[PDB]
């Protein structure tokens, strides 16, 4: 069975700053590439960034991009996705997921998630 | 577009394989071996088709190579990547080509391996 | 991206989710997929590469694509199938990306 669990969710104040990470299980951790998707309550789904098994190709929204930094430890299967200078609008469920192209060299543009995680809510106010 | 392959053993003989993964074509002064880099710069490659000789002000890649493609539908290798220069406008250095296939996941610095090759 | 607010029909009657881009998102890549969110659950995938089911779905859920509009459509429709159902597609503008629709919910 594969899974992803979120955790490093929780509250914190507008301009502060916040540690996710997921670690991973079921499937060779190396071989694909993870995203990151946010949901607001009562929104749908926005993309937030990705990066690929190798670290080499990493992709961000423009709307958290220069904000977000995405890194992983392919030794201990964990990815970890640092939020800096964040704001009241970012508050969102956060999930990690698996790319369900395991060929990206193939089609790089081509992305499927096949495995979700469960999901950390972020909340930032005060 | 260069890319930097990953996923390397560390450890004249210089050695291509997978069992330990290696793939070794460092700059000195199944047709794996496809051409050599010299240095303008001199580019001597055998493509697919054609072998071509070039002289240019080449940008080489940090680490160039070529790669096929291995199609399980019907079992048909075909050159797909050429990655040697992002342009052409002492020292020199071995092209190698890389198989990827359906054996080998994850993106262009880690999703390949490579056939049996010596130099 | 585009899609319909909601939709909505009698049990065992086809329904059609409509999904409209433009050329750069939709027309140009035959990349699209949909995802099927059940409230306070993650999504799953139903259809990606426009037409192609991953194994664990059903038979009933199928994907199309004409122009710039991509579908989904849901054969012999079951109460069980009440979600918001999403359309994924990746956007080659300006710098690569990838976006949603707002996300069809099904009654
Ligand atoms: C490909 O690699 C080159 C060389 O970078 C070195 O080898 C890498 C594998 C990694 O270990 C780097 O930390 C090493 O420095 C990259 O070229 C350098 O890129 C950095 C920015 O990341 C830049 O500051 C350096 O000045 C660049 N070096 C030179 C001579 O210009 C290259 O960006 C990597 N990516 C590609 C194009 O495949
Ligand atoms: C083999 O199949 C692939 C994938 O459909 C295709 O791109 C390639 O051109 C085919 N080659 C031959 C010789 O049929």
């Amino acid at each position: 069975e594969v899974q992803l669990v979120e955790s490093g969710g929780g509250l914190v104040n507008p301009g502060g700053s916040l540690r996710l990470s997921c670690a991973a299980s079921g499937f060779t951790f190396s071989d694909y590439t993870i995203h990151w998707v946010r949901q607001a309550p009562g929104k749908g789904l926005e993309w937030v960034s990705s990066i690929s098994s190798s670290s080499n190709y990493i992709y961000y929204a423009d709307s958290v991009k220069g904000r977000f930094t995405i890194s992983r430890d392919n030794a201990k299967n964990s990815l970890s996705l640092q939020m800096n200078s964040l704001r009241a609008e970012d508050t969102a469920v956060y999930y990690c997921a698996r790319d369900g192209n395991a060929y990206k060299w193939l089609l790089a543009e081509n992305v499927r998630f096949d495995y979700w995680g469960q999901g950390t809510l972020v909340t930032v106010s005060s | 577009q260069c890319v930097n392959l990953t996923t390397r053993t560390q450890l004249t003989w210089f050695h291509a394989i997978h069992v330990t993964k290696r793939f070794d074509n460092p700059v000195l002064p199944s047709n794996i071996i496809r051409g050599w880099i010299f240095g303008q710069s001199l580019l001597i490659v055998n493509n697919a088709t054609n072998v071509v000789i070039k002289v240019c002000e080449f940008q080489f890649c940090n680490d160039p190579f070529l790669g096929v493609y291995y199609h399980k539908n019907n079992k048909s290798w075909m050159e797909s990547e050429f990655r040697v220069y992002s342009s052409a406008n002492t020292r020199f250095q071995t092209l190698l080509a890389l198989h990827r296939s359906y054996l080998t996941p994850g993106d262009s610095s880690s999703g390949w391996t490579a056939g049996a090759a010596a130099y | 991206v585009t899609q319909p607010a909601s939709v909505s029909g009698s049990p065992g009657q086809s329904i059609t989710i409509s999904c409209t881009g433009t050329s750069s998102d939709v027309g140009g890549y035959n990349y699209v997929s949909w995802y099927q969110q059940h409230p306070g659950k993650a999504p799953k995938l139903m259809i990606y590469d426009v037409s192609d089911r991953p194994s664990g779905v059903s038979n009933r859920f199928s994907g199309s694509k004409s122009g710039n509009t991509a579908s989904l459509t849901i054969s012999g429709l079951q109460a069980e199938d009440e979600a918001d159902y999403y359309c994924s597609s990746y956007t080659s503008s300006s710098t690569p990306n990838w976006v949603f629709g707002g996300g069809t919910k099904l009654t």
